[PDB]
RNA sequence: AGUAACGCAAACAUUGGUGAGAAUCCAAUGCCCCGAAAACCUAAGGGUUCCUCCGCAAGGUUCGUCCACGGAGGGUGAGUCAGGGCCUAAGAUCAGGCCGAAAGGCGUAGUCGAUGGACAACAGGUGAAUAUUCCUGUACUACCCCUUGUUGGUCCCGAGGGACGGAGGAGGCUAGGUUAGCCGAAAGAUGGUUAUCGGUUCAAGGACGCAAGGUGACCCUGUUUUUCAGGGUAAGAAGGGGUAGAGAAAAUGCCUCGAGCCAAUGUUCGAGUACCAGGCGCUACGGCGCUGAAGUAACCGAUGCCAUACUCCCAGGAAAAGCUCGAACGACCUUCAACAAAAGGGUACCUGUACCCGAAACCGACACAGGUAGGUAGGUAGAGAAUACCUAGGGGCGCGAGACAACUCUCUCUAAGGAACUCGGCAAAAUAGCCCCGUAACUUCGGGAGAAGGGGUGCCCCCUCACAAAGGGGGUCGAAGUGACCAGGCCCGGGCGACUGUUUACCAAAAACACAGGUCUCCGCAAAGUCGUAAGACCAUGUAUGGGGGCUGACGCCUGCC
RNA sequence: GUGAAACUAAGUGGAGGUCCGAACCGACUGAUGUUGAAGAAUCAGCGGAUGAGUUGUGGUUAGGGGUGAAAUGCCACUCG
RNA sequence: AUCCCGUGUGAAUCAGCAAGGACCACCUUGCAAGGCUAAAUACUCCUGGGUGACCGAUAGCGAAGUAGUACCGUGAGGGA
RNA sequence: GAGUUGAAAAUAAGCAGAGAUCCGGAGAUUCCCGAAUAGGUCAACCUUUCGAACUUCUGCUGAAUCCAUGGGCAGGCAAGAGACAACCUGGCGAACUGAAACAUCUUAGUAGCCAGAGGAAAAGAAAGCAAAAGCGAUUCCCGUAGUAGCGGCGAGCGAA
């Protein structure tokens, strides 16, 4: 059933890039409208049960959403995990058992579980490991904080009251879906990019002379002067809440 | 395909959103330039259009 | 209160006819008669200065702007009133 | 220097007319050109260039009696057409709020903002200049009055809906076209002939209704499941209807009734005492006046409707108001006040309306061999909107006349040879359409490929006939049969770039850029990175299968040492 | 064809950054034209032509900048 | 040194404090950390008088008539 | 005190020796746009509940919050907005140039831009100069004086 009224109408214009009207991300332009999907991230309805409808395509996504209604009279978008089985149930709770769908609080829960969506405080919609695949675990808790390796190969002890929807979230064969149709980048609004040496040197840092030119500087820089090669872009005091960067 | 010509049959609607007094006295550098233009004794201080009619001649 | 869309100054809001040879032709043929009017006028301040001032029911208000600056107003009588007697009491 | 030129090589010629004066202005007759226009209408722009009369000082690359020129006068008529009185997108302005030497920057409510959404008129006539606008016919919108009921009603709020992609081909039809029937006329000095020439038109809207079209759920039987023949289900359509939860509507869950539904098209009214061929009477010979026949059928067939109908695909396809439904809460007014209808009358807001609009009037300084969104798409031959010739309609390109030197340019042919020319087959010449046979090296097994190469082709007979295309056999002409226009030249090697694309508007289209793919590296969201003193914005309403940045460039083998 | 696979005739279908070719977009070669008809065109062919398309209308980024499939290109016949 | 500000520290009331060109002692001078005031003074889009070894239509104001006009540019603006 | 209805003639009608035309003082009107101001606007237009919108003042009612604040309603000949050639003040504030280059310096706190305000503005009534003698707010002119100085002790800058 297309027009849910909950795909939520009128958004900034496709895939922008002004600011003021400079671009400011680069690459970026073209494709259909792509109307976005207002999926439910943080379930404001618990111990409630939910089954599962519908498998939609999220165009804004990498991975699918689902339609889940409810008991009582309502219609929610969210990501559907990997064992999606049509008319499943799903629940948010607190005392909720674990099945690879519904949500819950990251304590009440054992360690060394697949879980997509967890928040990093409370009262967020959602922010970490929601792509089209990716898989965060649990190390063991602690008092008020819990050690979880989210999949970029980094753990991170984080508050423990904060909702999280356990499960593998689902479309994994992304990974090999080819665009080798080679126009097909721009269908997704996504401009070609100019490579650093082919410029000229009111451009980029990199504007050679005569033939391919070699990259000149000591180190590749970015085309606003920044070493482009290890140089870490982080600043040295923000949370300290990482155990180890592990990468 | 076409020439180096530059002005064409553009609405004088939208000349008037840009070019017009409205635009003109929405700014501080606009209304100075109405300023040099009651300076000098021009008698059309704007090139503009009307939303009713076209013109009384 | 009854307002109307701009208070005109209503015993000048008819300016004079028009003695032109089709104007006579509207008025032999139309039942039908030529008046020059301002600009700031109306289908609703001009057909009330009608029905008032020489007492005929008017059938229908056709205005249009001349490009002089000056509007004109074809002003069509009812069926029961003659434009050409109601004329020559004018002097057209 | 009275020199080049007089703005395409569509082409004019004559007889009359006007005048002082005519290649040029007008009229007639032929001739010729465009005809997916060089035709008609509208968006923009222009602003009076539109029309009558007068004039020829200047302009018209000549003349001029003419004019988009000069002077005087006139002309643009809307409840329905297009915008505003309605709504929002991109975007702009932003009350308060944050920030900032000033100016102002960011940003929410709100308000503007059509290229979109909503909303009611068509046919004939008139007319020196106006027609969905003026007249006549039939309509339709939005309110008031006149009759029945109701005591609540309007707005805000809650909801449905508005509401949306690309491609594809098959149906059912209309618009147009051809033919036939019917009606009227016709002797067009030629050998014959009526086989010829013109009409055969009608809209919006009001009523009634849809199949051999699509849709209507499952199983068996007969047929290619299919069009249909036949049985069962109690839900299995368009649609309604009850409930249950905090549940008025809605949504969700459960139960029940409905075999039909949908829309172009269609018959009738509108609609004939209209229109129309023709004849009948005068010419200011520019046209008016009276009367008036038939007004049907079939084959094609739309790029238009059904139709946002189905099928497929990913790259997943605006918003708000009008509209419909509805409880509580909140503001106002209340009885002859408010609401909902049924016939019948009354009332009808501003602006645009001329003219040019494939252009002499717009944009290129020009009456400039150039450009300009959209709509209508006739006949024959053709697959066709190319092409060739034409109907409608509009023109003959605003210098002509002699002559027929060199030489330039646009074309045509050229004995014998065939690239010997040359920087280089540059340019020209040649191939060319449809069917049949046949087609190699190599390969990513997709292709190359229409490879290459060869044959038939016009027109009259017959038969087989899917009984429409088409086949075989035969004859007939020409030197030549896709006889005109139109309409691939190909093969063998190599270098580079995988490829389709993009690039220096006005000397470079490439081997350059991009690309799909690969790899390194940064980034845990109060992310990195980018623009801004700042607030903040993009990133991103996204979350490492994601977002930057560097290099290389599909694919196959690999990518060594320091 | 085997108890299921793997794979193949045959139809149906209409995908393509497919092919030929109009409108349309662009400008590869040649000639003309150089006080040109034209401050960039005409003529004869030419490349794409269902897409990384073309175009109208309303907008957006403004010069210690913008934008750039990257040429020092373009930003009102002007752009180190 | 005097005078005024940015960050931070941070006094004394007349037996005092500040200045007298680092600074100290004595003397002299004045009383910051609160405000307001006419005149002499600088100029002409002008106005009213008087002048000019200033101009006389290429001059004098760009402009002796439509003058910031016709015209050019999208516009800022240029300009007879 | 004698003719007038502008330039600007003509024509048609007037107005005037109980005093016109004209001149002067004070008043009245002043459509529409423009601060533009009821709201929108593509200036001289549209829609209109015909409205000085907004800020300030006054008055009532008076949220989260008791007093407050914010808001709403109302009154008001109603204070401000806008314009202004040059001078003046306040803030941002160059560069070509000179130094025979150029960076300290100069040009220059000039031009320009913004804001404000008056016929003048700024400053201004000694926590001052001076030197053992004395003056008595600020401003401007002549002078000291091109002196003392300052300065890649260069170019220059230059008081009291």
């Amino acid at each position: 059933n297309p027009r849910n009224n909950l795909i939520s109408g009128q958004r900034r214009c496709g895939k922008g890039r002004n600011a003021r009207g400079i671009i400011t991300a680069r690459h970026r332009g073209g494709g259909h409208k792509r109307l976005y999907r207002k999926i439910d991230f943080r379930r404001n309805e618990k111990d409630i049960y939910g089954k599962i409808v519908t498998i939609e395509y999220d165009p804004n996504r990498n991975a699918y959403i689902c339609l889940i209604h409810y008991g009582d009279g309502e219609k929610r978008y969210i990501l559907h995990p990997r064992g999606a089985i049509i008319g499943d149930t799903i629940v948010s709770g607190t005392e909720v058992p674990i099945k690879m769908g519904n949500a819950l609080p990251l304590t009440d829960m054992p360690l060394g579980t697949a879980i997509h969506n967890i928040e990093i405080t409370l009262g967020r919609g959602g922010q970490l490991a929601r792509a089209a695949g990716a898989v965060a675990k649990l190390i063991a808790k602690e008092g008020k904080s819990a050690t979880l390796k989210l999949p970029s190969g980094e753990v991170r002890l984080i508050s423990k009251n904060c909702s999280a929807t356990v499960g593998q979230v689902g479309n994994v064969g992304v990974n090999q879906k080819r665009l080798g149709r080679a126009g097909s980048k721009r269908w997704l609004g996504k401009r070609p990019v100019v490579r650093g040496v082919v410029m000229n040197p009111v451009d980029h840092p990199h504007g050679g002379g005569e033939g391919r030119a070699p990259i000149g500087r000591k180190s590749p820089t970015t085309p606003w002067g920044y070493p482009a090669l290890g140089r870490r872009s982080r600043k040295r005091n923000k949370y300290s809440d990482n155990f180890i960067i592990r990468r | 395909a076409a020439l180096c010509l530059t002005k064409r049959s553009r609405s004088r609607k939208s000349l008037a959103r840009t070019h017009g007094f409205r635009l003109r006295m929405s700014t501080t550098s606009g209304r100075a330039l109405l300023k040099r233009r009651r300076a000098k004794g021009r008698k059309i201080l704007c090139t503009k259009t009307n939303p009713s009619s076209g013109k009384r001649a | 209160l009854k307002y109307p869309r701009r208070i005109l100054d209503v015993y000048q809001i008819l300016q004079s006819p028009i003695i032109t040879e089709a104007a006579i032709k509207n008025i032999a043929d139309e039942n039908s008669l030529l008046f020059t009017v301002d600009v700031r006028a109306d289908k609703k301040m001009i057909r009330e200065a009608i029905s008032n001032f020489f007492g005929v029911k008017v059938r229908k208000v056709n205005t249009l702007i001349r490009p002089d600056g000056t509007k004109k107003a074809y002003i069509m009588l009812n069926k029961e009133y003659n434009a050409s007697e109601l004329a020559k009491k004018i002097g057209i």
